[PDB]
């Protein structure tokens, strides 16, 4: 039979059958509970919106997404979410297909271990497999070498690999993402007067940040034009109208990828922990990593994000290498697509944890061989 | 125990 | 049929059928296993990289030399490498071929014993028979008298000769050669903050050794230059850009061959180990040694060294001899030159040690007659 | 007059006049600027604490090590951090006193020029020396030879040593040591949940690995009991409440000494360079070495270490040979104990670099006679 390649993410769920080119099903990972009383008789209310549909019904809702950074922070809506899933999106039973869910690097085991125990025990899998969210974007972009930088919306991780060997001790896991950037975004806001505070309206913010906002090649200068020409403030129309004016906030949004100093973080940005992350690797294959630099994740499709960071890497790294930046348009569904293909090899086709093997070890089975 | 990937042959460069 | 002229040595092995000009394959003869953990599947990954294709992947193999000093430490490696040598840098199979392996003076009885044990059995051979080192360093001079120094990579042995008749009583074996030097080099860039530590990092040492290094003329003019002036500064460029300068590192590096006590070693240099090796030879035969010093091996390659050590020996020596250094140009295969001579001689082709005569003795026929 | 014997180290600088038990003053070596923006006026807010100040107001500082492994980076820093140790430490002029700095093993050249550069032009002092960090450790344990084990928390260094006659050829000098097994720890720390990224909460892991951490005598043994039972798990509170439980990192953390892959690193483990160093040395003072190994510097103080280290040795050294390791319980200080002896010696009195010497030389005068 088919494999089920799920992709929990954490801001948008991707699922597909194995062996397609996009995933079927895409729709934000939010359970809203009703907040009002409710008058009508007979409606028909519910009393938990799951998936798109709280993405209609979102002024009456409280949205809370189940997955803060990677980890999972509520386990009966992550299980309603992947409930959701399962059925109404693919309608599949999930006792006829194997499923490979994605983690990111540096996970606590707690939250993998609930994982393989939940697809075992209640949706009753016969064998799932859960793989790290930067190798299968490594996959998509058909290279075996290359360090990946997975900016996805939880949580940004740099994972270099090369031939085929990943390097375990050079990898650099940063909690900066596209939520954290929304959330500036939505205070940088208030310096104009449009207050955005409710659990609905960071939708909006999100909208306007994914619509408007992008990288400037550099920063400076840009600060000095937006201050004194008008040719960057453009407009944006409310859910209701009242349309608003954003004016430099455009370019300094996603400028804390690098200055992670805006919102308060001590690190340095995306763009300097590449270059560390290169530099704990070994000297002979630094010049293939620096030839390789992939970018993956959602929040890498900012307009003019791979200018800045070949410029930056470009200041920071020797002279005489070459610094390349690949940037497939398919970005944002890159780790799906890898999940796709590796989940069609017939080389990989022993290596699901079979389920009389949990039955045997336990849910510690997912730390053993069968990673 | 870290896992370790069995023996296979290919491919690379052809699907993409 | 042709006769395969193989040549283990240490650092390099060089191979080829007898009767040509050089040998046809040469490369390092390291082993290298992977160390990481290797996530892509279905890359094809073997589990040991040998001979030249580990000096490409050598960013994530632990490189380990199966020869020490002339001795074999690791036979299964070196078994492989024999392996590697005949089947795919050669492609002939050694069932239809004789051998003609090569090994240094004084050398322990079991390695040799090992060696013939290994070319019947395992490969097969129709017949093997083992040279020393030296010898074949003077037949491709075109001499036949001679005192050869053949200062190869793991060590350097001194053999006189006199009108073919070897003198068993003065050969004078030293074992710092061009390993101990790489070692020394590596230590000694730790003076400016350069610090190679991984075994992958020795072979970007080698290279520095290789492409820079120079033996002085007169070591403490030398060393009160280069501490005055700047002209002797060469800068290189590691495989990954950030350039580095040696400065006085350039000829201190070779000088420990002329007094190793540099490295702590107690005994003397190269330059008086040839004089106390004549001067234990009879007195009639002490001037043909003096006009026919012969140099040999990969590490008598370094610029300068043909002047520096003809001017010790002719302030060690009487006045009156005549003193004089042979410094062929092919002085690295000029070992490998004299086997393909020795191999392709009507006189031995009655020498080979055959296989019905070591099924009949054993292994220990290698010390007979068939030397 | 009195000898100010400072000791730079990397992570606290130990310093006191010559002559007595312990050192003055310890504080670690920090300088944090602060990273916020400020509001208060006139609360007298300095540019940079330094010392023991920068721990107590770390909660709003950057700190950063002026040291990194045994070299030093930023020599603006470490100026300050002398100044501080002089003038509010010890709270005497450094005109009127001689100074005897220590330095690692095989550091660069021109970090050892510059600190006597510094020592004499800035501060000022009448004669500095500069002693090897082991020697001083061999000396406060009041023998002569003995094969010593510095294990710092920059750079762990082994330099062996018979009958006073220091031997050059044999120092191993690793660069494993405290700062990397903090690191270690706060990335394995990661495992349950708890994440640490802050340069001021890697103080706070090192307190976690300083009071709960040990080495395992049998590493296998100790992790299958970890993985079945919970007598291990020890408990601890962070510096505001919600207590931590640490499983089976307690003895995986200072295991990276033994088996220093788990950091990446390809070298052998502290237990066997210990053995490699003894078996460069001459055949005829093994023994002697073999019976007085010598620990020192603060990594060696993990509970249980003494033990692990015999026990390796043990099964590395012949069975014929005595093994016994010296672990003093004024581990720490041994160095400064060390610096304060040979400083009260009275045949040392004239191997200060005096001002005038240095005045006809330059600063090149510390690699002279005057070591
Ligand atoms: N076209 C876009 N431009 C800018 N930002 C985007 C765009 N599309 C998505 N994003 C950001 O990326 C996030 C989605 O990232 P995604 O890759 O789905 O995360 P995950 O790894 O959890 O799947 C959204 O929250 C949004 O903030
Ligand atoms: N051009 C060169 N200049 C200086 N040293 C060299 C050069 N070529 C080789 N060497 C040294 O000689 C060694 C190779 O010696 P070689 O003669 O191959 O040893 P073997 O006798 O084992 O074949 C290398 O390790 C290198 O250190
Ligand atoms: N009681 C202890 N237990 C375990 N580790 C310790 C202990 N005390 C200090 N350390 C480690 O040793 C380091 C201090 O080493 P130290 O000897 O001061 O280095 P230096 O040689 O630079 O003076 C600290 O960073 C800490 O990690
Ligand atoms: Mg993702
Ligand atoms: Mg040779
Ligand atoms: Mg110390």
């Amino acid at each position: 039979t088919t494999a089920l390649v799920c992709d929990n993410g954490s801001g948008l769920v991707k699922a597909g059958f194995a062996g397609d080119d996009a995933p079927r099903a895409v729709f934000p990972s939010i359970v809203g509970r009703p907040r009002h009383q409710g008058v009508m008789v007979g409606m028909g209310q519910k009393d938990s919106y799951v998936g798109d549909e709280a993405q209609s019904k979102r002024g009456i809702l409280t949205l809370k997404y189940p997955i803060e950074h990677g980890i999972i922070t509520n386990w009966d809506d992550m299980e309603k979410i992947w409930h959701h899933t399962f059925y109404n999106e693919l309608r599949v039973a999930p006792e006829e297909h194997p499923t490979l869910l994605t983690e990111a690097p540096l996970n606590p085991k707690a939250n993998r271990e609930k994982m393989t125990q939940i697809m075992f025990e209640t949706f009753n899998v016969p064998a799932m497999y859960v793989a790290i969210q930067a190798v299968l974007s490594l996959y998509a972009s058909g290279r075996t070498t290359g360090i990946v930088l997975d900016s996805g919306d939880g949580v940004t991780h740099n994972v270099p690999i090369y031939e085929g060997y990943a390097l375990p001790h050079a990898i650099m896991r940063l909690d900066l993402a596209g939520r954290d950037l929304t959330d500036y975004l939505m205070k940088i806001l208030t310096e104009r007067g449009y207050s955005f505070v409710t659990t609905a309206e960071r939708e909006i913010v999100r909208d306007i940040k994914e619509k408007l906002c992008y990288v400037a090649l550099d920063f400076e200068n840009e600060m000095a034009t937006a201050a004194s020409s008008s040719s960057l403030e453009k407009s944006y129309e409310l859910p209701d109208g009242q349309v608003i004016t954003i004016g430099n906030e455009r370019f300094r949004c996603p400028e804390t990828l690098f200055q992670p100093s805006f919102i308060g973080m001590e690190s340095a940005g995306i763009h300097e922990t590449t270059y560390n992350s290169i530099m704990k690797c070994d000297i002979d294959i630094r010049k293939d990593l620096y030839a390789n630099n992939v970018l993956s994740g959602g929040t890498t499709m900012y307009p003019g994000i791979a200018d800045r960071m070949q410029k930056e890497i470009t200041a920071l790294a020797p002279s005489t290498m070459k610094i390349k930046i690949i940037a497939p348009p398919e970005r944002k569904y890159s780790v799906w697509i890898g999940g796709s293909i590796l989940a069609s090899l017939s080389t990989f086709q022993q290596m699901w944890i079979s389920k009389q093997e949990y039955d045997e070890a336990g849910p510690s089975i997912v730390h053993r061989k069968c990673f | 125990v870290p896992p370790k990937i069995p023996d296979g042959e290919r491919v690379d460069f052809d699907d993409i």
